[PDB]
């Protein structure tokens, strides 16, 4: 994570100026060093308000 | 190696493939029931209570 | 037979001290 | 010969082997620790604390 | 299985010498070089060439992947 | 031909270099710790020197000179007869307990 | 009346086990790291309690603790460095004595050598949580890797990943328990080193060439002892290079970072000495299989006994045999520099070749082979 | 990609059996003060290791007593503030790491305590670090705040220029020149990554005297007491 | 004030190895300058650059310190 | 034995590591302890030699 | 965690939020009290029986 | 421990081994200090001193 954004950038919603992979709105990583976009959770969106995680 | 099967042998086998096998089924029962594998015993019908 | 045997010559192995037959090794026994 | 009179004197009894043992680790340490201590600091020559101790 | 129990020989003669009448370090030099060599003549060829094609193996290795990291014309 | 190679692996192997004639380097199993035993008295005292001197000389790290070294010529089978004797009763036992 | 080595209940085993023990006349040196193993088995127990005497096994702690080890305490750091050198030498006198006992044909010995073989087993699962002790980088997520391998296994591996970890990752559970497992398992070693000498001593020793030598036998005491105290010497020369002049040489800087849950090390290598079979791990693209392929590179020294056809129980007079044995020697050597390096277009096939040939030796060819000079030697 | 790795310099304890030269020592810690400890931290060293390696007891004390160090809980109820001494380690910066990151670019300053012992190349790479910033090449383009550093792996260090030609006045009067600065602070990380490094070193110099001395002896022992068997002899007399 | 390490690196820079790097340097440069919308870097051949250059300051330079 | 000047910090840790090794110790000495026993056998509570009746 | 900050803190863990820990914790105890009955016993039929005769 | 060990024989061979024991207790004690680095005895002894 190196110097990043915090939920901005060119890219819509995040996006990581430092090395390529440049995130996207939803994370995904553009092209680079980067092994994946932003980690993702087990949601568990079962009702509202809930949402559960991990 | 070729000192196994032939005649004796395969009587032999005969002869202790219950003890065995049902040894075996000592052993299925036993892991089950340390295990407490809910699988197995959702179909028996007095320990269902336990879930 | 027994006095056909005999000790095979070791003189190649030998400390410089003992190595003639005609001293005593108890003269260089304290040395060695 | 030399070696003679040593074992005869302070090496055929093993109580005085071990005594000789012990009196020569005296020394031995003594002399080890500063010979050693000696060359490295003559390899290190400057660098040390203890060279550059009088600066300051 | 201790001293007594081991095998059965017989008319086997053996001579030897104290430890401190011959020499620990008898011609050093002299008769283990030509050991030594002769030792090592044995074994090399069966030795050494699969550790000379470990080593062919793990150079082309180096380079084939900093080459794969280098660029490419475009 | 293939005594060219059978010689090759003999001079290869190595235990000629040590007086030993093949029969000495066998792996003692059940059978073969039966073989040694049926030997006649002359041949297993010969092969226990035989096996002695092999054992000094590998503490030694030596060989024989060139010329005791064991030629394949004159490689004498003396456990073979004995050995295969003892697989061939073995092999009617074990047909036996089928 | 009698003497006492040979009377005192005591000292009949040590005396029968040390002393009087009939050796083989003709033992080299490649039968001395069997002490070597055991002198060093001591030394990770000497050095190892005084780590545990200065040792907070805690997330916050840890690395603090290994700190002020190797930088507040009088002479901690030797201790320190003189224990992981001393594993990692562990290791390879481990390596070469089973070569040894592949070479001169001691898996003969049955007993001894499955009993090795669980010695193996338990030795890098010691070496495992010893490396996950010191709470680096490279500590924390080379241990949720091999941890997560685990969960290859079908059905119960996720519930068996979360009991090993302890929890749901790597953590204060995963890493108090790894403490008290390295603790006790290195006195499991020592009881079945025993059993290991126990087995070997009714069987006596595999001189090289190979044949019996119940004939050639000579007294232990003034021989070997003092080869197995050079031999100790000789080893302590090495770790004492090893610790003195370059202690960080067989390990990776990255460890020194505190172990942070937030930023992957640019590699995950795990120590020199697993590389082995981590490469293999990696080979397998499935991760069952991979597993299975993973543990199997280390049981397939059981099936040894068994594929063993040759007539002569020594790798002493079988030269093709012998070329096969150090094409296998040379695989390892393969495998450790491949587990070394990523995961890349040239390193991907090697490793794939060289399971697949190291497999390939000790099932297939060296069998094959032995029935070849069977055949020559006209037998 | 590609990593540029760091060529190897000929520093003066790189030598088998050299030290540090612990007057670089005395250099490389004021340039950590000054410069390094704006941001960076060394929590692992306190002052007390300073004395007998670059510093003067006294020194020392004056040293340590030139920062303010937190106190626990004073007879009051809250945190009294008071001036260092020997057992305070080397001042934190920033108060957590959270405003480490919100202070900088983002980033986050390591400590040194072990920054030579977990960067692969060791002092060759800081060294050569610090001394690598050049202008980026044509078609690269970093963002504001990103500088650009060939040795830093993805060459897109969040670090300002930390040594340019006379950034601080070395006491002894040694020119302020950027790679005596650099060298300085280099040798003294490496120290602080290894305390023991003379002695280390000092003890090897020791095991390579007395094993040269024991291996021989032993084995001249060994041979000694085996040479029995190797001078055995055997014959053989059958009937 | 004057730094040695700009001095060596200079001289240095006078090398042959640096000499073809650096030609391959402003090579590369031109080669992306000119392309308006391409997407290479002349990161490579700077790394092969400084990697000659400093292979060999490293022989010089802490003689001067 | 402290570690230091008091029961402290070293104290708790040394002793939590004598703890832990100590009782595989009792382990071995238990060993030998029977295998003492083994060579004379149980002393009966009449004392007397009971083997003619073991 | 044999640290003098979290010894005790641990030790309330382990009786309080591990699973069947407090059975572990005062098995451990209790079992050394039952330990030293036993030795104390067993040092008494020693004394008695004249084992120590070997 | 009794009558049994008291005897002519006994204190004759007692007078035989005094002189090993008794310098073989000098061997402990020389040891004993050099282990201990026990500067009590050290300190007046010649070029060992010279450490302290
Ligand atoms: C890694 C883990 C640690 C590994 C090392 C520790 C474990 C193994 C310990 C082995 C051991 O104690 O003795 C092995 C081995 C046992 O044989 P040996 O006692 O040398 O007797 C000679 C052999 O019979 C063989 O004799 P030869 O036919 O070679 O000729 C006589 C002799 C003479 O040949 C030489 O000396 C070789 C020429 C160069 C010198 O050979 C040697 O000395 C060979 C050894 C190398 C020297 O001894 C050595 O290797 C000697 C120690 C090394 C040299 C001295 C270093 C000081
Ligand atoms: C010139 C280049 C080196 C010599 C040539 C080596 C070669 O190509 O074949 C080895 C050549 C042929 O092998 P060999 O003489 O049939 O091996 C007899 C024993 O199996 C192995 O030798 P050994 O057990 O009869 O005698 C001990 C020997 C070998 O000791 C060892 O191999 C174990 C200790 C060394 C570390 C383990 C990795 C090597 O030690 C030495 O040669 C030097 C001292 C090594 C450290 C102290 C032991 O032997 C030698 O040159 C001497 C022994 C091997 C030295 C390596
Ligand atoms: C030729 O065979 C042999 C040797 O050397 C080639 C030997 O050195 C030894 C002797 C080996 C040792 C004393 C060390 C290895 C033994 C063990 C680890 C078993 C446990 C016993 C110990 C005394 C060591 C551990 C002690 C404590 C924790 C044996 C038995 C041997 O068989
Ligand atoms: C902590 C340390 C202390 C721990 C507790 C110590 C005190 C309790 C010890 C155990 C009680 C006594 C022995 C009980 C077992 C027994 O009878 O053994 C002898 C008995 C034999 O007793 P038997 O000889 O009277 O009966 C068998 C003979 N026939 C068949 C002819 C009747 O052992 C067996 O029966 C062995 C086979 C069955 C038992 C093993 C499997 C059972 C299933 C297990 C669960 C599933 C897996
Ligand atoms: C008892 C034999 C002497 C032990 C001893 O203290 O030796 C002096 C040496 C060095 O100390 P020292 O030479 O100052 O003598 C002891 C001084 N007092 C009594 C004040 C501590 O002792 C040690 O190194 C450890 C002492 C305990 C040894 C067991
Ligand atoms: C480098 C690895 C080898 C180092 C020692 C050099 C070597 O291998 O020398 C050859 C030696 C020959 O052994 P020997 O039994 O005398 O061979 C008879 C052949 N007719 O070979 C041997 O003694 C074989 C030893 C095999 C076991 C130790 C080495 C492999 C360890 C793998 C881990
Ligand atoms: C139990 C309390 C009752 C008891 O011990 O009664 C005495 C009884 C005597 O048994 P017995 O030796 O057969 O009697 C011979 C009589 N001519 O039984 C005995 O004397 C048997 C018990 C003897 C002592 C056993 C050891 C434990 C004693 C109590 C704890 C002591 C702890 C401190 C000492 C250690
Ligand atoms: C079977 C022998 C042993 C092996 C192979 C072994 C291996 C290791 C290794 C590789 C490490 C990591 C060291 C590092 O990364 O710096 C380690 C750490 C540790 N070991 Fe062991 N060990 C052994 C025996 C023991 C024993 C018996 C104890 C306890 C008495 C022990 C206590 C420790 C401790 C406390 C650490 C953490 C401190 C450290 O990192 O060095 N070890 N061990
Ligand atoms: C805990 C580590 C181990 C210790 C302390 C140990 C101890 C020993 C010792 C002292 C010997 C006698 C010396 C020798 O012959 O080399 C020996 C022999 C042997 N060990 Fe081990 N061993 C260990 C691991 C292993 C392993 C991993 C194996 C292989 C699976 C193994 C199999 C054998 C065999 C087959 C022998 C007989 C060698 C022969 O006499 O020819 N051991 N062991
Ligand atoms: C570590 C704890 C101990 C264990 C595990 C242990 C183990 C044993 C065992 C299993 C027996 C045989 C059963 C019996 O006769 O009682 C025994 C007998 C004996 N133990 Fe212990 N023991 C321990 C402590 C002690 C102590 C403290 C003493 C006294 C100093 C002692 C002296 C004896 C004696 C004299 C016998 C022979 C009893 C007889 O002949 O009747 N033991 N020990
Ligand atoms: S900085 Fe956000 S991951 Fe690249």
């Amino acid at each position: 994570g190196c110097v990043p954004i915090a939920n901005a950038g060119d890219f819509g919603g995040y996006y990581c100026p430092c090395h390529g992979s440049h995130y996207d709105a939803s994370g995904r990583i553009r092209k680079g060093p980067a092994p994946l976009n932003l980690e993702v959770p087990t949601y568990e969106f079962t009702s509202d308000d809930l949402v559960i995680v991990g | 190696l070729s000192r196994f099967l032939g005649p004796r042998y395969r009587e032999l086998a005969r002869n202790w493939i219950p003890t065995a096998s049902m040894w075996g089924a000592v052993g299925a029962v036993g892991l089950v029931w340390a295990t407490d594998w809910r699988l197995i015993l959702d179909w028996v019908p007095y320990i269902n209570g336990k879930f | 037979s027994h006095t056909d045997i005999r000790v095979p010559d070791f003189s190649d192995y030998r400390r410089a001290e003992v190595l003639d037959s005609t001293k005593s090794s108890k003269e260089s026994s304290d040395a060695r | 010969t030399l070696t003679a009179r040593l074992y005869s004197l302070l090496f055929r009894r093993t109580s005085t082997f071990a005594l000789t043992i012990a009196v020569g680790a005296l020394f031995f340490e003594r002399a080890f620790d500063q010979g050693a201590d000696a060359i490295y600091e003559h390899i290190n020559q400057g660098k040390l604390w203890k060279h550059i101790k009088h600066k300051y | 299985r201790e001293f007594g129990h081991l095998t059965r020989m017989r008319h086997v003669i053996t001579y030897s010498l104290s430890p401190f009448e011959q020499r620990a370090f008898p011609h050093y030099f002299t008769k283990g070089i030509p050991n030594v060599l002769r030792r090592t003549r044995a074994c090399i060829l069966r030795v050494a060439p699969p550790f000379v094609v470990f080593y062919l193996v793990y150079t082309w290795g180096t380079q084939e992947f900093e080459k794969s990291k280098r660029k490419n014309p475009a | 031909w293939l005594e060219g190679i059978r010689k090759w692996y003999y001079n290869a192997a190595g235990f000629n270099k040590l007086g030993l004639m093949r029969d000495d380097t066998i792996y003692e199993d059940d059978d073969v710790k039966e073989a040694i035993r049926r030997l006649p008295e002359n041949l297993y005292n010969d092969r226990v020197f035989r096996i002695k001197r092999a054992l000094d000389l590998t503490m030694r790290q030596q060989i024989l000179p060139k010329e005791q070294w064991t030629k394949y010529e004159e490689d004498k089978f003396y456990l073979e007869p004995y050995l295969k004797e003892v697989i061939r009763e073995r092999k009617e036992r074990e047909e036996w307990a089928k | 009346m009698t003497n006492i080595r040979k009377s005192h209940p005591l000292m009949k085993i040590i005396n029968n086990a040390f002393i009087d023990l009939p050796a083989p006349s003709n033992i080299s040196s490649w039968w001395n790291f069997g002490s070597l193993l055991g002198i060093c088995l001591i030394l990770q127990i000497l050095t190892g309690l005084f780590l545990a005497m200065h040792y907070t096994s805690d997330t916050t702690t840890a690395f603090s603790s290994v700190t002020h080890i190797c930088r507040d305490v009088n002479y901690g750091w030797v201790i320190r460095y003189l224990h992981a050198n001393g594993a990692s030498m562990f290791f390879i006198c481990l390596f070469i004595h089973v070569g040894r006992g592949l070479y001169y044909g001691s898996y003969m010995f049955l007993e001894t050598w499955n009993i090795g073989v669980v010695l193996l087993f338990t030795v890098m699962a010691t070496a495992f949580m010893g490396y996950v002790l010191p709470w680096g980088q490279m500590s924390f997520w080379g241990a949720t890797v091999i941890t997560n391998l685990l969960s290859a296994i079908p059905y119960i591996g996720t519930d068996l990943v979360e009991w090993i970890w302890g929890g749901f990752s790597v953590d204060k559970a995963t890493l108090t328990r790894f403490f008290a497992f390295h603790f006790i398992l290195p006195f499991i070693i020592t009881a079945l080193a025993a059993v290991h000498l126990l087995f070997l001593h009714e069987t006596g020793s595999n001189n090289p060439t190979g044949i019996s030598s119940d004939m050639d036998k000579i007294p232990f005491h003034p021989y070997y002892t003092i080869k197995d105290i050079l031999g100790a010497l000789f080893m302590m020369l090495i770790l004492l290079i090893l610790v003195l002049f370059s202690p960080d040489l067989l390990g990776d800087p990255d460890n020194y970072t505190p172990a942070n849950p937030l930023n992957t090390p640019p590699h995950i290598k795990p120590e020199w000495y697993f590389l082995f079979a981590y490469a293999i791990l990696r080979s397998i693209p499935n991760k069952l299989g991979g597993v299975l392929a993973l543990v199997a590179s280390i049981l397939i020294l059981i099936l040894m006994p068994m594929l063993h056809t040759s007539k002569q129980r020594s790798m002493m007079f079988r030269p093709l045999s012998q070329c096969l044995f150090w094409m296998l020697v040379a695989d390892l050597i393969t495998l450790t520099w491949i587990g070394g390096q990523p995961v890349e277009h040239p390193f991907i096939i090697i490793g794939q070749l060289a399971s697949i040939l190291y497999f390939l030796i000790i099932l297939v060819l060296m069998p094959i082979t032995s029935i070849i000079e069977n055949n020559l030697l006209k037998w | 990609d590609l990593e540029l790795h760091a060529p190897s310099y000929p520093w003066s304890h790189r030598g088998l059996l050299s030290s540090l030269d612990h007057t670089s020592i005395r250099r490389g810690f004021q340039v950590y003060k000054q410069v390094c400890s704006s941001c960076h931290s060394m929590d692992y060293v306190a002052y007390r290791h300073l004395v007998g390696v670059c510093y003067t007891e006294e020194e020392a004390k004056a040293l340590a007593e030139e920062v303010e160090v937190q106190d626990g809980p004073n007879e009051d109820g809250e945190m009294f503030m008071r001036p260092g001494k020997l057992s305070d380690y080397f001042p934190k910066p920033y108060p957590n790491p959270e405003a480490a990151r919100a202070a900088n670019n983002g980033a986050l300053p390591p400590d040194l305590s072990y920054i030579v012992r977990a960067r692969h190349g060791g002092e060759d790479y800081v060294f050569s670090l610090l001394t690598g910033y050049c202008e980026p090449p044509t078609g690269v383009s970093l963002r504001e705040g990103l500088y650009f550093n060939p040795y830093f792996p993805g060459q897109a260090i969040a670090m300002a220029p930390p040594i340019y030609n006379e950034v601080l006045e070395f006491d002894d009067g040694t020119p302020a020149t950027m790679s005596q600065v650099a060298k300085d602070v280099c040798t003294f990380l490496r120290w602080a990554s290894e305390p023991e490094h003379d002695h280390r070193k000092r003890m090897g110099l020791k095991m390579l005297m007395m094993m040269g001395l024991l291996l021989p002896l032993v084995y001249a022992m060994k041979r000694h007491k085996w040479s029995v068997l190797k001078s055995r002899k055997l014959a053989y007399r059958p009937p | 004030l004057v730094d040695p390490l700009t001095t060596v690196r200079e001289q240095c820079e006078q090398i042959e190895k640096c000499i073809k790097a650096r030609e391959r340097l402003e090579l590369c440069d031109q080669r992306v300058s000119s392309r308006s919308q391409t997407e290479e870097d002349c990161t490579e051949e700077l790394f092969d650059f400084l990697h000659a250059r400093d292979h060999c300051v490293a022989h010089k330079l802490f003689n001067s310190l």
